[PDB]
This record gives C-alpha cells, structure tokens and sequence, in this order.
C-alpha cells in the first residue's frame, strides 16, 4: 500500500484482517440443528417436472465419488416420490376395477369363457388412450390418469 | 419475432465500439409499418397550459402504459418528456471564470445516488439489536435545488 | 450496499420505462428491497411460448442498461424463467471430518452448481450460502495510523 | 356432447377440464371401436 | 332439492392434499437482526423434532429467507415427513400438524411463525379469496400512498357484514440512518466528493473491486470492514478520509447523523409505484361479492388513488363465468346428435331429464361428507350424464 | 384489437386527469372496419332478399 | 458539444418518475457564426481564452 518516511512497509495485512469466508453472509442454512448447505432447484417455466429432478441426479452421480471426507449428501424437500405413488396408486386401481368387473361378470354368466370379452375388452381401449395422448401432446399427468380410473 | 432477435443480437456485438454519448441514447429494435392507425390527440380547454406541459404528461403517465398493451410496434410521442433543462449563458461563466466542463462536473456529483451499506452489517457481531439502511446522497427534486448547487 | 430508495430508481425505474413493445403482456410487478436486490415479473398470456418471451425481455433491459451505476453492470443482472416453488432440494452435510457453513456452500458452488443448472433445463438455482471470495475486512484504526483510505 | 364441449378451457384452468374431457373422449371412441371392430368378433367366434 | 343442494354446495377448485413435505415461514418486527430471528428457528425446529418424533423425518431450516423477498427478519424451514406408512391417521397428517402449530404459537412468543400445506394447485386458486392492489395514478408519493393504504385496510374492517379479512403484503415500515453530507463544508476543507462516497460504500455496504482465482476457479474479492467498527451509528466518526493537503480528516467534521422513517420494500405495478393487499372472502361470501364489495371501498378515497387487480387472478373463473357457458353448448349439442339416429320431437327430450336423476345423487353424497364442487366433483357430474344417457338410450332404442 | 386495447389503457387513465385535459380523435382507422362490415353484411342481406 | 448540441449529463426524479437532465445554452448565444467567440474556455495557466 504504502512506504512511510523511514523505509518501514505498510502491508494489506499489517491494516486488514485477511480471511477466506463467503461473498454474502445474509443467509446460512441449518439441517436438524447442523451447519449445511443445498440447492434449491426451481423449475424452468414449462420443464419436464419429474425428468428434470432425474437428470439432477445424473449430474450429481458423477460428483458423489470426488467428495472430501465426511461430505454426504441428504435429501429433504422432494416431489419424486408423490410421481412414483400416484402411479403405484392409479394403477392399482386399475387393476382392482378389473378384477372386481370379474366377479359380476361370473354371478351373471356362470360361464367361464362369457367372463372374458370385457376382461379384453378395457384393457385394449386403455392403451390406445396412450397413443392418443402422445400425439397431441398431452402427458401422464395427475388428470391424464384419474382420467383412466373415471 | 425470430427476426427481431437476430437483429438485436448483432448489433449488440457492435455496441462498445460506438461514442460512449450513443450508449446512454435509445438505442432501439423494434417492429415497422411505415403508416399509424390511432392518434390520440391531447388538448386543453379549461386549465390553460402550453405545448410542453400537455407532452410531459402524455409521457409520463399514458405513453409508457400504450407501448407495452396489446402488442405496439412503436410510439412517436409528438412533444417531448419533461427534463431538468440548464440555459448555460456565456458572459455569466467569463465573469466568475468557468466552463461547460465546471458545470457538468458539479452535477455528476451533488446529484447523484451512493450505495451506502448498512449499520448491522451482513455480517455482524453477535448479539446486535438493531439493522437499519443507510441514505445518504439524494437525486434532486425540482427547479429550486438544482439552482443551489455549489 | 444500496438501500430501498436508490435501487427503485437508479434500477428498478431505468427498466420499467424501457420495458416496452413487447409481443403478449398482461401486466408487470416489483420489489425493490433495502438488502439491495429489485426483481420484475412480466407475466404473459395463457399458453404463450416462454422461449419467445424470454428473449424479448432481455433484449430491452439491455437497452436500458447503461443508465444503470457501474456497480449494478458487475453484478449479476439474469433473465430466467420463473415457478415459485422449489421441487428437488439438495442438502449438503458433514459428519466425519467436520467443516464449517459456509467451507460447504463453497464446495456445493464450485463443483455441482454450475453443472445443476445447465442439466435438464432447470430455471434458476438458488445457493444456500456463498461461494468463497477473498473477503478483506478493513480496520479504521489501522488506516488513520499510516494515514490511509479505502 | 358434454365432453368435448365441456372442454373448451379458459384461463389457468386450460389442461383442468380440458384434460379431464380428450383424454377420456379418446377413450370413448377407441372404446366405440372396440364394440364394434373386436367384440363382435370374439363374441361369434368362441362363447358357448 | 336439487338446486338447493348445489347453490347451497360450496365451491373450491381443487383439494389441498398430504404431500408428505410442507413448510412454515418466519416474519420478525421492525429492524432485526440475524441473531436475533435465529432464536425464533430454533424454537421451531424443537416443535418438529422432540415434539413430533414421529411424523417429521428430517428439517431444513434457512435463516434470513422467506418468500415475502429477503432480508435478516425472515425465515423459512423446509420440513421432510416420514413415508405415508409410518403416519396411520388423520393425526399424523399435515392438515393436523400445521394446526396445533399455529394457534399455539401465535398468542404465545413474540413473532410470527405459521405453517401451511402446499397449495397443489399454483400459487393462484384458493377459492373464497382475492387478491387487490391500489395504485398511485398522480403525482403524491409513498408517504402519501401509504395514508391511502391504511384507510382502505380500515374501512374494510370497520364494517364487516358478511366479512371480509384483510392485511397488507409486507410493507411494514422501519427506519433509516440518514447522513447529510454538507458540500461546503467538504470542499473548504479539501476533500473530494468522489473520496467521501466510496469510504462509506465500500466499508458500511461492501464494494466489488476486483476477480482473482481459487483452486482453479475463478471468483470475486470484496472489501468492507471487521464487524465492530460498523455497527452502531457512532462508529462513523471512527473513519478518517485524506485531504489533499496531506492531513486526515474524520466523518463528523462535515457529516450530520439523524434518524429518519423509509420503506424496506418499495412495491411498483406496471410502471407505477403500488401496494398490494392480500385479503379474502368471508364464510358466507365468496370472490365476487367479496371483490364488487372492495370497489366501491376503493373509489372513495383521496384524489390520485385507483386500483387495479393484482395479480394473480385471474381470467374469467370456474365454478361461474366459464361453468354455465360449457353446459349450455353440452344441451345444444347432445339435442343435435340425438336426432341423427332417431328422427322425432320426443325421443331426445326423454334423455334430456336423465340429468337431473343422476345428478341429485352425485350431490347428496358430496354435501353429506366433507366434500365440495370442486374440479374432480364437476367432472364426475359429466361423466354421470353420460351413463344415464347410456342407459336411458337403451330404454330408447331397442323400445322404439 | 390492438386499437381496441388502446381505449383499454386509455380508460384508465382518463378519471385521474387534470383540469382541462380532454382526449380527442384525429386520424382513426376504426370506423373504417366497422363500414365494410356494416355494408358487407347490408350487401349480404340484400343478396339473399332479392 | 455540451453548448450548441446538448450533452446527456445525468439523472433525477420529478414527481415520482426519473426523467433526464439537459445542458445547453441560452437561445441568443448560439444563432450566428459570430457567436462562437462568446465562449472562452480556461487553460491550465488561470486564466481565460477565447
Ligand atoms: N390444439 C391442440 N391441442 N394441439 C395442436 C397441435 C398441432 C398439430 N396437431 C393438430 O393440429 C391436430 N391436433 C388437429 C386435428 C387434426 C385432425 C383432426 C382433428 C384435429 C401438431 O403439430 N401436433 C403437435 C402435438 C404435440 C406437440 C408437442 C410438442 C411440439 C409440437 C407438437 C405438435
Ligand atoms: N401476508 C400476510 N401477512 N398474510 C397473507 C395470508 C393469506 C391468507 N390469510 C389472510 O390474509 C389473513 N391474514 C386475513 C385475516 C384473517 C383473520 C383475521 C385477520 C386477518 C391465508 O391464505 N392463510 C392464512 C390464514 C389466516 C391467517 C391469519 C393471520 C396471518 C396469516 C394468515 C394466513
């Protein structure tokens, strides 16, 4: 900085303390009373909801095996597994409505084989819906699959 | 709407490499048709005013809402936006001894807005009651003021 | 560094008036807040295309943006796209050797940050904490000793 | 004549009652093509 | 009865439903500190964790974030239930967790911490709710808006009449240190103007000087001051600037400390300065007699003060507007197409009466639950005039 | 449209005016499409008539 | 420039919005050719040049 009179040196350090910290301190995270820190991912405004918070895991994966000692990662916050029940939960119902369609089918028609064309029936028109949903845009949706319950 | 973006992601490129008095101008891409189709005259009759109060508040109240509804291409204000107008005379410099350049300066300065900080910093000591922003220089109001810059 | 009343007109004002002509728009909002952080939303039509409507808003404000103070043209100025909601939340702790909040938020912003945000079109990440900086604190003190200034 | 005019949306409930009409209107005319292309079919050839 | 059980049906738009994540936001009074809210985010994360062992897995606090905007009084705790296996009742359900959080902690501590389900839904879409705002449209300022704002808040609360509930935003209002900087006394002395501003700005607010690199990256480096020399308003006399003749100079020489009341958030809609209010229906109204009811509050105010509906809601809603126009071209078109197949004046109308037969059904067992008219309940009406023109086509057909 | 959307913004603006300030309508393509609409429709009507 | 021409100096507000601020010259001092001898610019000796 400066060179006073006798020779002596003023350094940045002799008049400011140096220290390595962060660029902003008006925020610090905890995670059940333990210092942290994250990534708060929002979306982009018509992204792909749920193959988006895949490939977020695909970037991440890559990063998990050069990570310093003790460093671990911990997931609060996720919509991904309300996807994966809404699915396990439709299609669960699809599949109860299927079979409980057997059993009034078998009290009326005793027979067999006459419990057995509507069994084949629905099971054809649903997965035409598929085809149709694809080729007009429309996704597996939460609408799009309590739309094939109703 | 694809060939507004080309064209003002070029001219861009070609920005720094023009006067510095051009940069702070309107520099402007927008959307062309050699013809207009609504004018909205703006007069008085009871509250007499001038040909310069009249276009201040065209421009200061209705002008910025039009351009921004229902897709306009371009508005051509026929008047002109009020301005902190300074009449520099000549014989009232060589009397005191000055120039236009003592004149500017004096306004870069006294009107202006500072980014003070803070007192209970971003990061403060532990224990601090108190945070509150700092003011400090304010842009001038009206004619008064700016005839009392020193 | 600047306060609630220097951000809504040194920033927040310079683009409002600038922010015009523009295809779609229903309306426009803000907040200028006294950390000094402005942030406007133009929310468009129902089903319009955000590819489209992102790039004439940032090739307006950029006309606009050299009536802005030099420090605001340094920092980060971003037009992304917005969803107020977060989906996948990243939590980044230590157990076994043991670091501080914010040697942690430097790690996350430094090697998995830059990557998130790229991959799967996310909108915008919001680090919680800072990235490392060298950060200089200035004793007064020791600046009136050698006869100093910032 | 209730589903598909039913979906004519507006506003943020564009793909609401949009979506809960098409998608099973798709399902009502692929259902009217399995009554009468494939269930008459199985009906004559193996029943009783 | 079946119009009374559907005008006397409420209307929502779609079920808030258990997630298995939700949040609580914190809000601190006027100037706090970080220190200060820290407090207030530990005593919530003890509700969670000793208090509710059981439904909550893990939490995530935030200090100084809420999604008001930012700053050191606010909060915000992203709370991680446990799978829905392990929370068996409606007990261990976020709609009974958030609500002995709320009027328990409001009434006793000090602030103001809440906790809510996440809306599915978007940020709009509550249903028996709006959201105003009121605009400077002249030349009067923010103090000026700010007299306006609290005599359209009071009004509104002064004669409630079938309610209306209502609060501001977030424009709470505390004060600011003002320094006058008086130019004469600074020139006298020979300090430059330039010198004075970028001691205050880049110590007190921080100034970005320069990019260096760390480990490889690239970063920033900043400069500002230790803690304590920046913290109270006496401490500015602490700095000293040069003159130009070689000598120093301190900050109280030519600076005058006096406090002052601003705004820590400066609202603004559509190139005009604003402040918005976030109110709400009452239990017997509901949107659109709580908004024409808020009008004519909104126009007997002072000159230089409109309005204009910010601003998420909407465009032409649900249940209203947009119902009765999709049912009525639902009966111009069903009339049509049951006439293609038939040919007559009264085999048509025989269907056109099985909708009321279906439809006192599907509102009785809606009415009589916790149920409402919702986006799922609507839809299961049309799909019911479709399998009672299903089997009334039936008795049509193979009858004629 | 987009002139219909000019009276639109226009309207709102208008109570909060100072003494004397009037709007008036000087070069206008309005009533033009709303002419060869009204005489379309006239020729329209007139063709089916005769 | 900043005399017969104008020159953009800076920015204030008036009555809430941000407008510009000008620097010119009264009208009579910049008419005629002759005029330009009017102006007299100051040189780093103190003192005044035409
Ligand atoms: N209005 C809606 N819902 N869709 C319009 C789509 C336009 C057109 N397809 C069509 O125009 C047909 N849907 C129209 C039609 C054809 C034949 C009979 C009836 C209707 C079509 O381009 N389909 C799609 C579908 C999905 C897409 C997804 C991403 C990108 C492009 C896409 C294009
Ligand atoms: N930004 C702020 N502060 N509030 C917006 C919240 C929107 C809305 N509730 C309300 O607006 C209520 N505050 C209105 C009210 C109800 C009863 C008494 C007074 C005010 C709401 O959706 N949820 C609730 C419900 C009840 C509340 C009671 C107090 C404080 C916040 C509340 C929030």
């Amino acid at each position: 900085l400066k060179v006073n009179q006798d020779g002596s040196r003023v350094l940045l350090r002799d008049v400011a303390k140096i220290e390595l910290g962060g660029e902003n301190y008006d925020i610090i995270a905890e995670f059940n009373g333990q210092p942290a820190s994250g990534l708060g991912i929002k979306l982009a405004t018509g992204a792909n909801a749920l193959d988006t918070a895949a490939a977020i895991r695909a970037e991440l994966a890559k990063m998990e095996p050069f990570f310093p000692s003790g460093l671990k990662i911990v997931y609060p916050y996720d919509t991904t597994p309300f996807v994966k029940i809404s699915i396990h939960e439709v299609v669960k119902t699809l599949v109860e409505a299927i079979i409980l369609v057997f059993l009034v089918m078998y009290l009326f028609l005793q027979n067999f084989r006459a419990t057995l064309i509507p069994t084949i029936a629905v099971p054809v028109v649903l997965l035409g819906t598929f085809a149709v949903l694809a080729a007009f845009g429309f996704s597996i949706n939460t609408l799009t699959m309590f739309g094939m319950v109703l | 709407d694809i060939a507004q973006v080309q064209v003002q992601a070029k001219l861009q490129l070609a920005m720094p490499l023009l006067p510095q008095e051009v940069q702070q101008q309107g520099v402007s891409v927008e959307k062309s048709s050699s013809s207009f189709l609504m004018v909205v005259g703006v007069i008085n009759t009871d509250g007499t005013m001038t040909q310069e109060d009249i276009s201040d508040y065209v421009a200061a109240n209705m002008k910025d809402a039009i351009s921004r509804t229902s897709g306009v291409g371009d508005v051509q204000l026929f008047g002109s936006q009020y301005a902190m107008r300074i009449w520099m005379n000549p014989n009232e410099l060589n009397k005191f001894q000055l120039t236009p350049v003592d004149v500017i300066t004096a306004i870069k300065a006294q009107n202006a807005q500072v980014a003070a900080g803070q007192l209970g910093g971003t990061p403060p000591v532990k224990g601090q009651q108190l945070n509150a922003s700092i003011i400090a220089q304010t842009r001038l109001t009206s004619t008064e003021e700016f005839g009392k810059i020193l | 560094g600047a306060d609630a009343k220097t951000v809504q007109d040194t920033v927040t004002q310079v683009i409002e008036q600038n922010m015009n002509g523009i295809d779609n728009l229903m309306y426009m909002s803000s907040n200028s807040d006294s950390t000094g952080t402005v942030q406007i939303t133009l929310t468009f039509e129902s089903g319009t295309d955000a590819d489209i409507a992102q790039v004439q808003v940032q090739a307006k404000l950029q006309l606009a943006m050299p009536l802005l103070p030099q420090e605001v043209q340094q920092q980060g100025v971003s037009v992304e796209k917005s969803s107020s909601s977060f989906l996948m939340v990243v939590g980044v702790i230590n157990t076994d050797g043991t670091m501080t909040q914010e040697d942690i938020s430097d790690y996350v912003a430094a090697n998995m940050k830059d990557a998130i945000s790229r991959t799967s079109g996310v909108g915008d990440v919001q680090l919680f904490g800072s990235q490392y900086a060298m950060r200089i604190w200035m004793n007064p003190n020791e600046l009136n000793k050698f006869q100093l200034t910032p | 004549a209730v589903f598909v005019p039913m979906a004519f949306f507006g506003g943020s409930t564009g793909a609401i009652y949009r979506q809960f009409s098409i998608t099973i209107v798709s399902a009502m005319a692929l259902s009217v093509l399995v009554a009468l292309i494939l269930t008459p079919a199985l009906c004559a050839t193996m029943l009783k | 009865g079946m119009a009374y059980l559907f005008v006397r049906l409420p209307s929502s738009f779609l079920p808030d439903e258990d997630q298995g994540v939700f949040m609580t936001m914190v809000q601190l009074p006027a100037g706090a500190t970080q220190e200060r809210t820290q407090k207030v985010l530990n005593e919530v994360t003890h509700y969670y964790l000793t208090k509710e062992k059981n439904n909550v897995e893990s939490v995530f606090a935030v200090n100084g974030f809420g999604f008001a905007g930012r700053g050191q009084n606010t909060g915000i705790a992203f709370v991680s239930l446990k799978d829905w296996a392990d929370r068996p009742g409606e007990e261990n359900k976020v709609e009974a967790i958030t609500m002995r959080a709320t009027r328990a902690f409001s009434q006793i501590k000090d602030a103001m911490v809440f906790a809510f389900n996440l809306p599915a839904i978007v940020e709009l879409g509550t249903a028996t709710g709006f959201d105003f705002e009121l605009i400077d449209q002249a030349g009067l300022g923010h103090e000026k808006l700010t007299q306006a704002r609290n005599q359209l808040l009071a009004e509104a609360a002064k004669h409630p009449d079938m309610l209306t509930s209502v609060r501001p935003n977030g424009l709470e209002d505390t004060p600011q240190f003002k320094i006058d900087i008086d130019q004469e006394k600074a020139q006298a002395l020979g300090v430059s103007i330039n010198d004075i501003n970028t001691t205050l700005g880049a110590a007190w607010g921080g100034s970005y000087v320069n990019d260096f690199i760390d480990r490889g990256r690239v970063k920033k480096v900043y400069v500002m001051s230790e803690a304590k020399y920046r913290m109270l308003p006496d401490d500015i006399g602490d700095w000293y600037v040069r003159a130009a003749d070689g000598q120093m100079v301190p900050f109280s020489a030519f600076s005058s400390s006096r406090w002052e009341y601003g705004s820590p958030r400066l609202e603004r809609y559509n190139g005009l300065p604003s402040m918005e209010i976030l109110g709400q229906a009452a239990p017997g109204k509901s949107t659109g007699e709580a908004m024409e009811l808020m009008e004519q509050l909104a126009s007997k105010l002072p000159t230089g003060v409109g309005y204009d509906w910010t601003g998420m809601s909407y465009q032409e809603r649900l249940s209203g507007n947009q119902a009765p126009s999709l049912y009525a071209i639902s009966l111009i078109v069903v009339f049509l197409c049951l006439a293609a197949l038939y040919e007559s004046w009264s085999i048509p109308f025989s269907v056109m009466l099985v909708v009321p037969l279906g439809v006192i059904g599907a509102l009785l067992a809606a009415t009589f639950r916790g149920l409402t008219n919702d986006v799922y309940f609507q839809v299961g009406l049309l799909t019911t005039i479709g399998l009672s023109a299903k089997n009334a086509i039936l008795i049509v057909e193979f009858a004629k």
